[PDB]
RNA sequence: UAAACUCCUGAACGAAACCCCCGACGAGGGGACUGACGGUAAUAGCGCCGGCCAACUCCGUGCCAGCAGCCGCGGUAAUACGGAGGGCGCGAGCGUUACCCGGAUUCACUGGGCGUAAAGGGCGUGUAGGCGGCCUGGGGCGUCCCAUGUGAA
RNA sequence: GAGCAAACCGGAUUAGAUACCCGGGUAGUCCACGCCCUAAACGAUGCGCGCUAGGUCUCUGGGUCUCCUGGGGGCCGAAGCUAA
């Protein structure tokens, strides 16, 4: 080109359609470990989104029981949070699964006393 | 009729043998609002001594910014006579006059000077290197000196 | 480079040293025209034609003050050879100091240009 | 409208190719850009205009495809 | 809006007559004095209150500010419209200013309820922009708070004759007028 | 009168259809009709309080469950997780997800740089191209001004 | 093709020694013709021009030659610049 073109800004979440939410199907209910010093088993899930048709990894909030996510449960991805990513904890997870909504297969953690239920 | 506003006071710490010891610096602007302004920076172990020291220093070294002043010939009511662009080092500052109600639209370094300057309404722009210290401030100061009218 | 830039630079450089006089530069019709405004605006004590080695030059009287940095603290070229800078009467620009423009009308200060209602390359700004 | 140009080519029948040159301010850049275009102009007598003439072309109804101009007259 | 108004007036700690009413901040330190805020605090806090006062949506509010911002002169008052520009110009506001209603909300309902007139034509649009030289009369069928209004003085920019229960927007009131 | 306390001015306009005259189809003046409901105190706030950034204590939890914009926080004293109390700011909406522009002068013109941080080409010769000393005269292409047309809604 | 010396062949040192030390030694190092085209190819600083205190040593030319003036190489330093 006349001048080299630099890479521009990229959107944080490509839920495609710039949509607020996208629904996908769980491929696998994996568990990833944190980075930096923190350690634990963060519960995550690969999801096949309809919109992008993209496959993504999403965080599953709440202590949950075991959690209510299985091999092929329908789920909604919020991108909850600005990015919806958990950078400090787990790289590669762009979105959060909304179970607060309790929409789809993701059930809400029951009887959660604390306010984060919201 | 010397208004006295204080730009700000900083703690300015220093380290010496096994020990930190701070002094205070106060920047004080003094002006008639009729065309005379002075800036003085004085330091002292205590904030008050510093401010008073600065005020006295500011009183010395006064400069005739051409804004409005006491009813006589008029400067520009809280605004500048004309647009000037000044480059100091990599820093370039641009000042453009504005009508009343515009406000002082500028980045902080430029703003802080223009306000004590007595300018109420201006449109500004910092371009090039924006080291506030390095030359944005110096650049602003030169820009002000340059103004005629 | 640019003759005009050279002149502004020479004065800028000389003032820093605080030279009373300065061969601002070899004389040119345009350069002298510029100096005349510099005089009227009060930036320089004045200038004079001088003969150096049978070549015409313009001595520029520097004019300084007691308080601090030179009377002409600023002086920066704007339009430059790589990119010319032309401005409409609309955006002459304003600052506390003046800008010297060159118009078909002649070289005028920003205020003067406004009066004439003319535009032109913006040679430089001083204040 | 009316344009002025030179007859670059006599070769065709009843037609002449006139090369009009134009300068103008470009709306975006405002740079003064110059470009020229060739227009086929209708020449009925086929003796009217010879190569080298400067002529004024005038907007006309379509005579032929890719021809919307008639030789108004000879400038020279 | 139509949410708990009272708490907002407190906490903004600025007098807000969401009703005509009292200033003290609701919680933790109603008593303690809080004073001049920083520019930053001022900017955000200013937004919510300037808006909250009018009880208007951000969408409407934004347009008004943008216009006042472009025009030269201090944005704040020009924006403010004591009668000056925009904000107090709204018909709903004027009725409040006129004393027809005790509060801005009440005025809003009056205007919506149709108990208001402008130029005799009845207008129930609170967003209605009142221009200078318009009369804001109280609907014939209605008539009430005018009493008690008798002693109260009115902005120089406006005026009202208690008898007709009419009033006029004389001119755009300056912030000083505010 | 603020409080304490007692009770609840009055939501539950909607109507313009089926204008004329003077005055600028405006303001104003004169010459359209029509409401059963018809008088009750009568839905709610949301975000945040580790630093940036205004707002801190107890309890629960124990690298878990979770938070997270960045730096980061949680492995038995956590102002960073959940609740509570308290606090700061200002919910007929509020918050999330997706996508576009912004911040990004990060495809730095405004407005950045290259001794050692990323960055001088191993050096020269020279093509295209970019740039060009002093004085006078012609032209008026750039440049500036005026008028006019266009710049729909 | 004298000397030197990757690889290689030996000696020693070492826990091991595919190394450093010692004895040998081929390519190569030299010449010609052609090719390769790299580098801490470094001032880690592209070229030209103008302007902005001086001091000191030095190479080369001119001068009225105990110093001035021109070109070049170093050191110290005004103003200024720089994150230092």
């Amino acid at each position: 080109n006349y001048k080299k073109r630099l890479l521009g800004t990229a959107f944080k979440s490509s839920p495609f359609g710039g949509s607020s939410h996208a629904k996908g199907i769980v491929l696998e209910k994996l568990g990833i470990e944190s980075k930096q010093p923190n350690s634990a088993i963060r519960k995550c899930v690969r999801v096949q989104l309809i919109k992008n048709g993209k496959k993504v990894t999403a965080f599953v909030p709440n202590d949950g029981c075991l959690n209510f996510v299985d091999e092929n449960d329908e789920v909604l991805l919020a991108g909850f949070g600005r990015k919806g990513k958990a950078k400090g904890d787990i790289p590669g997870v762009r979105f959060k699964v909304v179970k607060v909504s309790g929409v789809s297969l993701l059930a809400l953690w029951k009887e959660k006393k604390e306010k984060p239920r919201s | 009729g010397l208004q006295d506003e204080v730009m700000n006071i900083k703690p300015v710490q220093k380290q010496t043998r096994a020990g930190q010891r701070t002094r205070f610096k106060a920047v004080v602007v003094v002006g008639d609002s009729n065309g005379h302004v002075g800036l003085g920076i004085k330091t002292a172990k205590e904030v008050a001594g510093a401010i008073r020291a600065g005020i006295i220093i500011a009183k010395l070294s006064v400069i005739p910014i051409r804004r409005g002043y006491w009813g006589t010939n008029l400067g520009q009511p809280h605004s500048l006579a004309t647009k000037t662009t000044g480059k100091c080092g990599s820093v370039t500052v641009r000042l453009i006059p504005a009508p009343r109600g515009s406000g002082i639209v500028a980045s902080p370094a430029v703003k802080k000077l223009l306000q004590l300057a007595g300018v109420e309404d201006v449109y500004t722009q910092s371009n090039g290197k924006t080291r506030t210290l390095e030359n944005t401030l110096k650049a602003a100061f030169v820009a002000i000196g340059n103004t005629y009218g | 480079s640019s003759v005009l830039a050279d002149a502004l630079n020479a004065i800028n450089n000389a003032e820093k040293t605080g030279k009373r006089q300065v061969l601002i530069r070899p004389s040119s019709k345009v350069i002298i025209k510029f100096l005349q405004v510099m005089q009227k605006h009060g930036y320089i004590g004045e200038f004079e034609y001088i003969d150096d080695h049978r070549s015409g030059k313009i001595v520029v009287q520097l004019n300084g003050r007691l308080n601090k940095c030179g009377v002409i603290s600023p002086r920066f070229n704007v339009k430059i050879g790589d990119i010319e800078k032309w401005t409409a009467n609309l955006l002459p620009a304003r600052q506390f100091g003046y800008v010297i423009l060159t118009t078909s009308a002649g070289i005028m200060d920003h205020e003067e240009a406004r009066r004439k209602h003319v535009s032109g390359k913006i040679l430089g700004f001083v204040y | 409208k009316i344009l002025t140009g030179t007859v670059v080519s006599t070769k065709m029948h009843r037609t002449i190719v006139i090369r009009r040159a134009y300068l103008h301010y470009i709306p975006k850049y405002n740079r003064y850009e110059k470009r020229h275009k060739n227009v086929p102009v209708h020449v009925s007598p086929a003796f009217r205009v010879q190569v080298g003439d400067i002529v004024t072309v005038g907007q006309c109804r379509p005579i032929s495809k890719t021809v919307r101009f008639n030789v108004v007259k000879v400038s020279a | 809006y139509e949410s708990s108004r009272l708490d907002a007036e407190l906490k903004l700690a600025g007098e807000f007559g969401l009703k005509n009413k009292k200033e003290i901040y609701r919680i933790s330190f109603q008593l303690s004095k809080i004073r001049r805020a920083a520019r930053d605090l001022l900017t955000r806090d200013e937004k919510d209150p300037k808006r909250l006062f009018e009880g208007n949506a951000l969408i409407r509010r934004l347009v008004r500010v943008g216009v006042l911002s472009e025009d030269k002169k201090k944005l704040d008052y020009v924006l403010a419209l004591k009668v000056e520009d925009f904000l107090e110009r709204r018909l709903q506001t004027q009725v409040y200013k006129l004393g027809l209603a005790k509060s801005v909300h009440h005025a809003r309902v009056l205007i919506t309820q149709r108990h208001i007139a402008v130029g005799k034509q009845i207008v129930n649009i609170p967003s209605f922009m009142v221009r200078l030289d318009s009369e804001k009369h109280i609907d014939f069928a209605p008539t009430s708070p005018f009493g008690g209004a008798r002693p109260g003085r009115v902005a120089r920019r406006n005026a009202a004759r208690k008898a007709e229960a009419s009033g006029e927007a004389a001119d755009e009131a300056d912030e000083a007028d505010e």
